[PDB]
């Protein structure tokens, strides 16, 4: 019953909620969600509608998935909602795991990193103001629609041969670099520099490998889209200085993409190796969606590995997608693409699980954060992110859809401390965009820094 | 000796291309009625393969020797009734052309079809009255089912917002009817031409044209299957198409499916030595994949020029390779009645016999979802509107995850589907 559900759920603080441990029928630690007044009412509702429905059948309310969560073996702080949580196979979207690499029973969750791996947003800073590309602006969109490949059944321009796929997969960013598509300060302004060092080519399965020979350098169907904004507004002057944003009107670049088959390949191959180790390892789990394998066992070391492999090659896509961006601008404005400007603020993944050092309880451990619809936000001083953005913060990009305005915004201190440095990522495709920042925001997780608006959607 | 291929079309083109890619020490000939110097055009037609002494003779009467050869003929159009010159049908931008001509001084233009070519031809054209016959039931019964047609035969009644041409020839040229009255049209249903009759033979006869559809002395007119007649200032048969396999076929013993395309194996072999077939003239022999289907089109034979000069680069080397991911799911996105439509799989339940079952969800003028799921895994899925779910529907088909659990609420407005299999 409703009331009876409502007796494990209590406010913390005026933006959080607590999930007190009994929720789901084992529980390791509590749960939390972080929410707005608004965005709170239909967290709610989505578990009372499941509660009216007797004995319902999938698509769970997104509170009793962040419980199924806490059930995990190894899981070491509480499992933690953003504002963005939503439906999503496995995990909730938006949440937050994490687990001690050193404990011995330990978990690794594809549905804790997605279907997808690695999808994330590269913003490209440009001198041009609104009034220069207002008047071309349908030239640009084609331009862009000439040079991207979009949709389904797509085939990228950019020649891919087997052997250079697999350096990709293997070397990520700093083969793209090597290639001639990137710039060295694409490199820097890029998430880990777009590196994942644990990741091994020869774990991709080889129908991975034939789907992504021919994807690469596409955007896609759904979500993935490339998309031309202006600055609205500066909430943080300083920060906008720091990443080369000076007055509003200045023109950007939004692309949102990420692994394109292979990854979801290596997320179901995943799948169908865990089904057989949960009953050799005795994982038991509360949803038979919830895959789960040890990571010292061969199927969790296996999918950490073809995870960051699907990273370097999503990485790779979208260093592709900017050199495209940046031709197709070059054209139509009749001139070098450094003559006019085209910088990248930051580049920064929403599907990722990612080994971390955080201070659990007093004392510092190698976690295992697994976050999906999640970005990672850094503190101001942190000694990993980029040395521009050292002193104001890591840069969290937040993607809208539907011409709603983007917000660029930056990592904080209490954000670690609470959420490992976590953040939204997006608006449900109800939640508006907005109010999802608003409360990151008004939660101390995440410093708003700029505002966009959106002029042209490459999409498929 | 030197590679040979044959057309200028997309499958010839494309594969000429990728084969000049794979050996860019050796000359590659692409025969057909720069970027790679190492591709030459011939710019002339064959009139027969000798497929014993390993040679092409052209319409200059030039005889080449092949070492691999790549058939891309393409198609003819099939004709309702050949040789009338009131009829056409569209193949060639010479024919767009000619068509562009007669369309610009007339009215009253019947179409015959209901396939591709006369679903963008209804929709494109407007200034004259089109009559609409075909032999089926309801519209668009090669790409759509009887749900799919209601959606996108609503969207008819409101008014519109020497290669062959490829997936857009109708930008290239303006088709307005001098009537200047946009979208009037009338559809028979399961009607044929039963004879095709000049003005002077309905003189003859003293029959009566049959009034204009509705909710003059013409110069041809044509009779039903029906007992309704009409006439036309000139006719457009879509009937589909054949493959070009007519001058080839004359003294060499290839194997003919029953489409009377050129039968291909799995590597692309037409069932003679050496010589290999893309796109339209080819028929797809080798063990289906649930989820494949071919239907001649942009796409495939794009695909299959690939996969030819992949497999043809692979006799060479003595390697061997694995076919290509594109022919494990069928995917057509395309544009009708300025609707998206994106068929994944057995999007009509084709091949799926007595096991499936279909899942629905529509808005009326904004999008139709359909999805095919034989044993509650989903063989193939209709995608009709703005909705950008195609790429969610693709895996779901290749991965053949077990939705049964997930329902009927699979395809429910509320849960983001899309953002759930991200
Ligand atoms: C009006 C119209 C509209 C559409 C389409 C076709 C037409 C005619 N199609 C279908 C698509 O255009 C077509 O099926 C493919 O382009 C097939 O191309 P091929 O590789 O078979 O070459 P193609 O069929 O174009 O081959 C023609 C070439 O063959 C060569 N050739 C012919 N006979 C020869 C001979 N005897 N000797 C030597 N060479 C010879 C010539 O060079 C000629 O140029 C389409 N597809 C799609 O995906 N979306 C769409 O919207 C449309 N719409
Ligand atoms: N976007 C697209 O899908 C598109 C658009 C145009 C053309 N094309 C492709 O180009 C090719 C040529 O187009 P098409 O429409 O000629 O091919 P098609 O195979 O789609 O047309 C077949 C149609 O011809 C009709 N037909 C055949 N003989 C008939 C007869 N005697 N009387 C009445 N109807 C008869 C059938 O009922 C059927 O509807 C096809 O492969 C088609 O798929 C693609
Ligand atoms: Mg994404
Ligand atoms: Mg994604």
């Amino acid at each position: 019953s409703y009331n009876d559900e409502l007796q494990f759920l209590e406010k913390i603080n005026k933006n959080c909620w607590r999930i007190k441990k009994g929720f789901v029928p084992n529980m390791q630690v509590e749960g939390v969600f972080y929410v707005n007044d608004a965005l709170e009412k239909l967290m709610f509702e989505e578990l009372r509608n499941a509660c009216r429905g007797g004995g319902v059948g999938g698509f769970l309310p997104a509170m009793k998935q962040i419980g199924n969560v806490a059930a995990l073996p190894g899981i070491v702080h509480r499992s933690i909602g953003l504002p963005d949580v939503h439906s999503g196979y496995g995990f909730a979207i938006g949440n937050m795991a994490a687990f001690d690499m050193n404990d011995p029973e330990a978990v690794v969750s594809p549905g804790g990193v997605g279907f997808d791996i690695n999808c994330g947003v590269r913003l490209l800073r440009t001198n041009l103001d609104e009034s220069d590309v207002q008047p071309v602006k349908e030239q640009l969109a084609q331009a862009m629609f000439d040079h991207i490949p979009v949709g389904v059944g797509s085939k990228g321009v950019i020649p891919m041969n087997a052997k250079d796929l697999e350096e990709a997969l293997e070397m990520g960013v700093d083969w793209s670099l090597r290639e001639g598509y990137a710039w060295a300060e694409d490199k820097e302004h890029c998430e880990e520099y777009g590196r994942m060092l644990q990741a091994d080519p020869n774990k991709v399965s080889a129908r991975a490998k034939k789907r992504g020979l021919p994807q690469l350098g596409t955007l896609g169907a759904g979500n993935h889209y490339a998309e031309i904004q202006v600055v609205d507004e500066i909430f943080n002057e300083y920060a906008a200085k720091k990443m080369g944003i000076d007055h509003k009107g200045q023109v950007c670049v939004m692309i949102h993409s990420g692994s394109r088959g292979l990854g979801h390949q290596v997320a179901t191959d995943a799948l169908v190796a865990m089904e057989k180790a949960m009953k050799r390892d005795k994982i038991i789990v509360n949803d038979r969606q919830l895959a789960c394998a040890r990571i010292a066992s061969p199927e969790g070391q296996d999918y950490l590995k073809g995870m960051a492999a699907a990273g370097n090659y999503a990485w790779v896509n979208r260093s592709s997608m900017t050199f495209l961006t940046r031709q197709a601008f070059a054209k139509v404005f009749n001139t070098t693409p450094d003559d006019l400007d085209l910088h990248v603020i930051y580049d920064v993944s929403h599907n990722i699980a990612k080994v971390e050092q955080h201070v659990v309880d007093g004392k510092e451990r190698t976690l295992l954060v697994h976050r999906k619809g999640s970005t990672r936000a850094f503190p101001p001083h942190h000694p990993l992110i980029a040395v521009d953005y050292q002193l104001t913060g890591q840069p969290v990009l937040i993607g809208g859809t539907m011409g709603t305005c983007s917000y660029v915004l930056t990592g904080t201190e209490q954000g670690m401390t609470e959420t490992f440095g976590t953040t939204c990522h997006g608006a449900g495709r109800y939640k508006n965009v907005t109010d999802v920042v608003n409360t990151c925001h008004d939660a101390g997780i995440s410093k708003k820094a700029i505002k966009l608006r959106p002029i042209a959607v490459i999409k498929g | 000796g030197k590679f040979v291929v044959v057309g200028g079309g997309i499958a010839g083109v494309t594969c000429a291309e990728q084969l000049a890619t794979h050996f860019p020490s050796e000359d590659i000939l692409l025969v057909t009625a720069k970027r790679f110097p190492n591709i030459k055009v011939i710019e002339s037609g064959v009139k027969q393969l000798k497929s014993e002494e390993h040679c092409i003779v052209t319409e200059d009467g030039n005889q080449h020797v092949y070492k691999k050869l790549c058939l891309c003929a393409g198609a003819k159009p099939k004709l309702i009734c050949e040789g009338n010159p009131y009829v056409l049908g569209i193949r060639d931008t010479d024919s767009a052309q000619e068509f562009q001509k007669q369309l610009t001084k007339a009215k009253r233009i019947m179409i015959i079809g209901n396939g591709g070519i006369a679903l963008e031809l209804v929709y494109e054209i407007e200034g004259c009255e089109v009559i609409w016959a075909i032999k089926d039931k309801a519209i668009g019964n090669t790409f759509f089912d009887a749900g799919a047609a209601e959606f996108l035969t609503s969207k008819l009644i409101a008014e519109k917002s020497g290669s062959a041409l490829g997936p857009d020839w109708h930008e290239g040229l303006n088709l307005k009817g001098t009537k200047e009255f946009s979208h009037k049209i009338h559809l028979e249903t399961m009607c044929e031409v039963k004879k095709i009759y000049l003005q002077d033979e309905f003189r003859i006869l003293k029959k009566k044209s049959f009034t204009f559809p509705r909710d003059e002395m013409w110069p041809v007119y044509v009779e039903l299957t029906n007992e309704k007649i009409y006439g036309c200032d000139f006719i457009v048969s879509a009937t589909g198409v054949t493959p070009n396999v007519e001058p080839f076929l004359h003294g060499n013993s290839f194997d003919l499916g029953e489409d009377g395309g050129l039968k291909v194996d799995d590597h692309m072999h037409t069932s003679l030595p050496d010589i290999y077939a893309a796109g339209d003239i080819c028929t797809t022999s080798w063990q289906l994949s649930p989820v494949w289907q071919q239907m001649r089109l942009w796409t495939q034979a794009r695909q299959m020029g690939w996969y030819a000069a992949k497999c043809m680069a692979a006799a060479s080397s003595g390697d061997s390779i694995d076919m290509d991911f594109s022919f494990e799911l069928f995917a057509h996105v395309t544009k009708f009645f300025n609707y998206k439509v994106v068929l994944l799989g057995k999007y009509n339940a084709q091949g799926l016999g007595s096991d499936h079952e279909l899942m629905l969800r529509c808005t009326k003028g904004r999008e139709y979802i359909k999805v095919v799921m034989q044993n509650g895994r989903m063989m193939g899925a209709v995608l009709i509107g703005e909705t950008d779910l195609e790429e969610t529907f693709e895996n779901l088909i290749l991965n053949q995850m077990n939705l049964s659990s997930y329902g009927e609420d699979l395809l429910d407005p509320n849960i983001d589907i899309e953002d759930y299999f991200d």
